[PDB]
């Protein structure tokens, strides 16, 4: 019967789509930290300094 | 004379088709379970998570 294969290949299709989704979720995590830090650090740099009074 | 045998082998044809059907029906049943399970599980995985505040 044709049905048998249709079932089995569906199982595969789901699994592949899961793996594909995963990499984006993971990568978004990696980028989150890197981005946030870069902004903070850059801000502190511009904002700060010393001045010679006399 | 000929008639007698025709009947007998007919019986066998029936039973053999029946046995084969059983395989197909059963197998479809066995797969139904896992097919559903896989989809539900996979969705719950991709959708769920926690986030640091």
């Amino acid at each position: 019967a044709i049905g048998i294969g249709t079932l089995i290949i569906f199982i595969a299709m789901v699994l592949v789509a899961a793996v594909a989704a995963a990499v984006l979720i993971n990568t978004s995590g990696f980028l989150q930290q890197k981005a946030m830090a870069t902004g903070k650090e850059s801000t502190e740099q511009v904002a700060s300094g010393l001045q010679v009074i006399r | 004379a000929i008639g007698i045998g025709t009947l007998i082998i007919f019986i066998a044809m029936v039973l053999v088709a029946a046995v084969a059907a059983a395989v197909l029906i059963n197998t479809s049943g066995f797969l139904q379970q896992k097919a559903m399970a896989t989809g539900k599980e996979s969705t719950e995985q991709v959708a769920s998570g926690l986030l640091c505040s």
